[PDB]
């Protein structure tokens, strides 16, 4: 599988904020047909959600704050504002061909 | 060293359907040396 | 939906079998993955099987090690492991076909694995 | 001389309406009438093609509802087909859609509609933006035909009918001066450009944004507000009067047809026959020369796709999110019901494009001593020279070269140039009264046009690279133009002469 | 070296340049200096007027080819009448003549 | 569990491709290939379906192979309908199925082998270059979109460092009228020595007709046939004008055997393409309704791992438009015989043919030369275009090889310059005469030994009639 890379691994923002979290690969994954981020966030305790389906590709049961976009290397989601329940780990896994690459991963929380 | 700078060259019409590709073309014979030629043919000297 | 089972505080290379428990779908018809959750927090897929057996993979540090047993008629999934180290400790959380699905859907509340 | 003719409808009363349209164009010649349904089955839709034409002398379909399988198997036995109520722009590919009609063009047609609303003020400042679909390529391919025979049009804007985030064209777009634009896209696409540019403020006064008809729906109006005006070909479709009209005209083309040579008749569905078709295509030769000068909606004349030419238009404002009509295009003339257009900022007038240039970007080169580069101090004021008179040498403030290096972390440095060109373009600031831009090349080319090594180009670089590329209003440096500059662009004459 | 590319009997030489062309000027400059380059093929108003400055280059040989100084813009830029206009007017107010001596 | 219902519709034989190797070379067996053999007779389209999921109903296939004796772009386009709704990966093979139209269907997961008209456009740029031969008129007809490839061919043109200039206007669509004014006005202005080729057949019987009608088919002018034109093999019409070439895939290499045999090599280890991810294979299913039914989640580009692959050193990598990368094509003469001659082949961007002598049928001369400076001087062939790029002629440097075998092509790629040049383009220009030039590599000027032949003296006095 390509490998990823994540950043910012650790966020804490203030409420309203755009907040933007970037992904890295290194290699371009998919085709303009569909892509490969499958985002996960739960906490401590929680299971992960699937968040985003191929690149901006939303789950069903996803709240319209979070947006994620993004192609070849460059992917990255959107959370335009920012609220109290938003305070989870972040994770996105594909497959080029093994399906469980990472970056370093990201834990998002909120600033105070 | 001459006391004005200006040039020699042709009149043609304001605003018709003109003549780009006589530009082009009298600044290929420039950039073929044919204006070296042409000197080569009239100014040539003596007292030089 | 899904729970894991089996899983708890274990030792070096001898034997452990997971169970994860499996409620409310059609087991027989979806895709398996194996689930370490790092208390360093960086996933690893050890293992995967298909709906009967018929296709399995398993990655370098897996193979020889670890296997899979998996039941249709009794909806439950297993994982036998061997050859243990401490840093195969780490948590389960098991997930399902996402429909050709090269990554994994369905997670539910799950298990750890601690190799001590 | 009975002749069957097929029909694919949602609704049985439209079978009645065709039944009735039968028995009327029976009033010359007989018609037969056969079955009329509607199917979401593709299976279903074919199958019921080749075990329901079954009949030998079926001769033509109307369909109504996307693409279908019956653009396939009737696409090749291969009798014309009627499309009524897609408007998709792949069944104008004649290369397989060859043997089918549509009453209304499909959304290319805009084109030459938007061309006749430049003709309205007879103005010229245009930009648009074209999503990336091959059906609007192909009407961005008309367009460009449309424009080849004046208009400024700056460029057109790219756009990916599945992005989001088109701020990165919109930062471009306050760049850009052309205050007039309209969008080519669809209705959802059209909530995340119009939502983003009327929060960035690219709806100028109100003015700025234009609309076409495929993304006028219930919310199109949640978005992009008031004074934008909008099109639509015919409200009120009635498919009985489209029914009427292929009706009329096809009374005169059986007419015509039936009183003609040995005609081949169409096979019976799909078994055994898979060698007859050329008579389909001879009768539909034949049948697009016929014209309709009646008609219930009016006279209906054919393109070479035997759409209707001559078609009417609903221009539309937009009074608290209306459609009301200040005039109509019929057929070759705009005929204008003119009420007051709002565009609130109150642009109600012909404002014809803009007025915006006085900044001017400069992009040049060191070159003793014409140019004569100089490091400022360490607050970026200029070390203050004199000439041989004692009077201050102009110095504006250079900056532009972002590597002296290149290849190591430089800075854009702050210099300060002297020499002929300062003091001349500080006369030429004097003289047209613009405010000035100073640009450089950090690495320091005029730059040729070499061929670039893949697929057939050979572009320009450096400063004639960033000029080609709209990157300097103003290129200042010692240039020898040859034919390959002067062929691309625009300037004034040189003034020194070397050799 | 657009011009080059567009002659045909200067073949004889074009390794010989292309063995050892500057990307700079400058490079060139210093290298007739040390002479480790011997011929640099330029115009009048630069080489001149640098070997009036430094005593240690000199040019030879007449103007080889005429060239112009030309300068550089975007089409539809309706105001380049009035800018030749004041081309002409430096020229016939004598303020190329100022620049001329300065 | 790979199966592969092979389809023949036709005349052909079902031994021409056994198993028999399928079974046995090397297959890394825990793929589990099937297939399925059936002859067909007829093209009947409800047959054709019910054909489809009678075969599927037989549910363990799920894509096949499929030979069709027929033209049929119609049904090419028909079965691109059907793997874009039934959506399978199929291959085809032969006649309806190598006539490929290639329009955009996004949801077809079917492609094919073949050329390209844009590579066919760079080979037949390619031979105009190895002869040194420059194009000056195509013509063209409306039939869809060659204006984009003579778009494209025009800016090769402008960017092949020549401006091999064309003719004014190409297009003329005289199916619409009667066309002969326009025709007789186009053809006044034509200065070409060879015509270049649309993509229309019955028009081509036509323009045949009013070329000969007007005067330019005799030998004033060569053709070019591209596919389309030539259609089928062992027709020629009675207009055709004297030494047409053709330019297909090399059929007598591809009407063939073993070629099924690459696809199912490619189908199979295509499958471990997807298992290479350890991708779950997809259930075969009973199937044409229940498999868009239920959700199209299969269709995420299981093709990529497919369209870069090399089986056995041969590159089989499939372009998007549903062609392949590298296809195989053959140059073939048409003659005044009626007969499909070959010249030769394109392989890889090089001409595989016969002869650098081309064929044809007194302005023909014949003309040897030896080097001597600053008469003759030396002989290197520019490499940045492939010839010589640059004002002087081709001496034709004669080839040699070892003398066990003659080998004699006659000529290694390489110009020569001097006086002489000058004075046989003075001299072909003030007499416009072709030669046959060589190079004297059989000894120096010479020196007559025993009254027998010497060198340049010698080879003119061998009879060769050549020129000194």
């Amino acid at each position: 599988d390509i490998q990823l890379t994540q950043s910012p691994a650790s966020l804490a923002v203030s409420l309203g904020q755009r907040a933007t979290i970037s992904c890295r690969a290194s290699q371009s994954v998919s085709t303009s047909r569909y892509s490969y981020m499958h985002w996960y966030q739960h906490k401590p305790g929680q299971p992960p959600k699937l968040l985003i389906k191929y690149a901006s590709n939303l789950e069903s049961g996803v709240p319209a704050r979070f947006s994620g976009s993004g192609s070849g290397t460059d992917f990255t989601l959107n959370i335009h504002p920012v609220e109290e329940e938003d305070t989870a780990t972040y994770y996105c896994q594909h497959s080029w061909e093994n399906p469980y690459t990472f970056g370093g991963g990201t834990k998002l929380e909120i600033k105070r | 060293k001459v006391f004005a700078s200006t040039g020699y060259g042709i009149a043609i019409q304001k605003d018709s359907g003109w003549k780009r590709q006589v530009d082009l073309a009298i600044l290929q014979l420039f950039g073929d040396g044919e204006m070296e030629e042409l000197e080569a043919l009239w100014l040539t000297g003596i007292c030089h | 939906k899904l729970q894991e089972s089996g899983g708890g505080s274990v030792k070096l290379g001898g034997s452990l079998k997971l169970s994860c428990v499996v409620s409310g779908f059609t087991f027989s018809t979806y895709y398996m993955s194996w689930v370490r959750q790092t208390p360093e927090k960086r996933l690893e897929l050890v293992a995967v099987i298909n709906s009967n057996g018929g296709n399995t993979y398993y990655p370098d540090n897996v193979k020889g090690r670890f296997t899979i047993s998996r039941d249709n008629a009794e909806n439950t999934l297993y994982l036998q492991m061997s050859s243990l180290k401490s840093e195969d400790t780490a948590l389960y959380y098991c997930a399902r076909r996402d429909y050709d699905g090269f990554a994994m859907d369905y997670w539910g509340q799950g298990t750890s694995v601690t190799v001590s | 001389k009975i002749v069957n003719i097929g029909a694919v409808l949602s609704t049985r009363k439209h079978e009645q309406m065709f039944r009735e349209a039968v028995n009327q164009a029976n009033k010359r010649i007989q018609l037969q009438a056969t079955s009329v349904t509607h199917k979401p089955n593709a299976i279903q839709m074919a199958l019921s093609v080749c075990e329901d034409l079954i009949s030998s002398q079926v001769y033509a379909i109307l369909v109504s509802h996307t693409p279908t399988p019956v653009s396939y198997t009737a696409g090749f036995y291969r009798i014309p087909v009627l499309g009524l109520t897609t408007r998709m722009s792949i069944y104008s590919d004649k290369s397989i859609h060859l043997s089918f009609l549509r009453t209304v063009p499909p959304y290319s047609h805009q084109s030459s509609v938007w061309f006749e609303m430049m003709r309205v003020y007879n103005w010229n400042h245009i930009i648009l933006l074209v999503s990336d679909d091959h059906e609007g390529r192909a009407a961005q391919k008309r367009l460009e035909t449309l424009l080849e025979e004046g208009p400024k049009a700056e460029k057109v804007l790219q756009f990916d009918p599945g992005t989001k985030n088109v701020t990165a064209l919109l930062m471009e777009a306050r760049e850009l001066e052309a205050r007039v634009i309209i969008l080519s896209a669809s209705e959802d696409d059209a909530a995340t450009v119009y939502r983003a540019a009327a929060m960035l403020d690219m709806t100028g006064s109100g003015y700025v944004w234009l609309v076409g008809e495929r993304e006028i729906s219930g919310n199109a109006l949640r978005y992009a507000p008031d004074g934008i005006i909008g099109l639509q070909l015919i409200n009120g479709k009635n498919e009985s009067a489209h029914i009427s009209d292929a009706v009329g005209v096809v009374a005169q083309a059986v007419h015509e047809l039936l009183e003609k040579e040995n005609i081949t008749d169409p096979p019976r569905g799909c078994v055994g026959n898979t060698n007859i078709w050329k008579t389909g295509p001879l009768f539909k030769r034949v049948l697009m020369s016929s014209k309709y000068a009646d008609g219930v909606t009016g006279r209906v004349e054919f393109n070479e796709d035997g759409d209707r030419k001559f078609a009417q238009y609903s221009i539309m404002n937009l009074q608290n999110r209306k459609l009301v009509q200040v005039g109509i295009y019929n057929g070759t003339h705009v005929i204008p019901n003119d009420r007051k257009i709002i565009w609130p900022g109150g642009e109600t007038e012909k404002p014809r494009g803009y007025q915006m240039s006085t900044r001017l970007k400069i992009v040049t080169i060191h070159q003793e001593p014409f140019v004569y580069v100089k490091p400022t101090m360490s607050d970026g004021t200029c070390k203050e020279e004199f000439t041989v008179n004692g009077d201050p040498v102009k110095k504006v403030i250079c900056t532009g070269p972002n590597d002296t290096s290149p290849g190591s972390p430089r800075h854009t440095v702050p210099q300060c140039c002297y020499g002929f060109c300062i003091d001349l373009l500080i006369k030429l600031a004097r003289t047209m009264q613009f405010t000035y831009e100073v640009h450089l090349v950090a690495d320091g080319k005029f730059g040729t046009q070499e061929r670039v090594q893949n697929s057939n180009k050979k572009e320009w670089n450096g400063m004639m690279g960033e000029l080609l590329s709209g990157q300097a209003d103003m290129i200042v440096a010692p240039l020898t133009i040859n034919n390959e500059r002067a062929q691309y662009i625009e300037f004034s004459k040189p003034f020194k002469y070397q050799g | 070296d657009i011009y080059f590319r567009r002659q045909v009997e200067l073949s004889t030489m074009y390794r010989h340049m292309e063995k050892h062309n500057y990307e700079s000027a400058a490079e060139a400059i210093q290298a007739v200096r040390d002479n480790k380059l011997h011929a640099f093929i330029w115009d009048s108003a630069v080489l001149e007027f640098e070997a009036s400055q430094k005593c240690d280059l000199v040019t030879t040989g007449e103007l080889f080819f005429r060239s112009g100084f030309g300068i550089g813009m975007r089409k539809d830029s309706p105001w380049k009448q009035q800018v030749s206009l004041s081309i002409l007017k430096s020229h016939e107010n004598g303020f190329m003549e100022d620049l001329d001596k300065t | 569990s790979i199966g592969i219902a092979v389809i023949l519709v036709g005349t052909s034989d079902e031994v021409a491709i056994k198993d028999a190797h399928e079974k046995d070379d090397f297959h890394h067996l825990s793929v589990v290939p099937r297939v399925e053999l059936v002859a067909m007779n007829e093209t009947d389209p409800k047959s054709i379906i019910t054909r489809i999921c009678d075969l599927m109903s037989d549910r363990k296939i799920q894509g096949v192979v499929f030979a069709d004796d027929t033209d049929q772009e119609a049904i090419a386009q028909i079965l691109d309908f059907i793997s874009a709704q039934t959506l399978t990966p199929i291959l085809g093979i032969h006649g309806g199925s190598s006539m490929i139209m290639a329009d955009k269907d996004e949801s077809s997961m079917f492609f094919q082998f073949g050329p390209s008209i844009e590579q066919q456009a760079s080979v037949m740029l390619n031979i105009m270059e190895e002869y040194d031969w420059y194009i000056f008129s195509i013509v063209t007809t409306y039939f869809p979109g060659y204006q984009d490839f003579v778009n494209k061919i025009r800016s090769t043109i402008e960017n092949s460092f020549v401006g091999w200039e064309l003719e004014e206007v190409l297009l003329l669509d005289m199916s619409l009228d009667d066309g002969d004014s326009k025709i007789q006005n186009q053809l006044k202005k034509l200065q070409s020595p060879i015509i270049l080729l649309y993509c229309t057949k019955e028009e081509a019987t036509y323009i045949f007709e009013v070329a000969n009608s007007v005067g330019l088919t005799g030998y004033g002018y060569t053709w070019i046939v591209p596919s389309l034109v030539a259609g089928d093999t062992d027709t020629v019409p009675s207009e055709f004008p004297t030494g047409l070439i053709s330019v297909s895939y090399d059929e007598w290499d591809y009407g063939l055997p073993a070629r099924v045999r690459d696809g199912i090599a490619i189908i199979t280890t295509a499958a471990s393409d997807m298992l290479s991810e350890h991708s779950f294979i997809p259930e075969p299913k009973s199937s044409c309704y229940n498999t868009h039914e239920k959700r199209i989640y299969q269709s995420n580009m299981l093709n990529r791992y497919l369209i870069n692959v090399t089986f056995e050193g041969r590159d089989l990598s499939f372009s998007e438009d549903g062609y392949q990368m590298h296809p195989k094509l053959v140059i073939i003469l048409l003659n005044k015989e009626r007969k499909w001659e070959r010249v030769g082949k394109w392989k890889d961007k090089s001409l595989q043919m016969k002869y650098y002598v081309w064929p044809r049928m007194d302005d023909h001369l014949s003309i040897v030369t030896l080097e001597e400076a600053p008469f003759v001087i030396v002989e290197s062939v520019d490499p940045l275009s492939g010839t010589c790029m640059r004002n002087t002629v081709p001496c034709q440097k004669r080839i040699i090889s070892e003398n066990k075998t003659d080998e004699e092509p006659g000529y290694i790629k390489k110009c020569c310059k001097g006086f002489c040049i000058d004075i046989l383009k003075k001299i072909s220009k003030s007499v416009k005469f072709t030669y046959d030039l060589y190079l004297v590599t059989n000894g120096k000027h010479g020196k007559k030994i025993n009254g027998t032949w010497n060198g340049m003296i010698g080879e003119v006095v061998m009879k060769r009639a050549y020129m000194a």
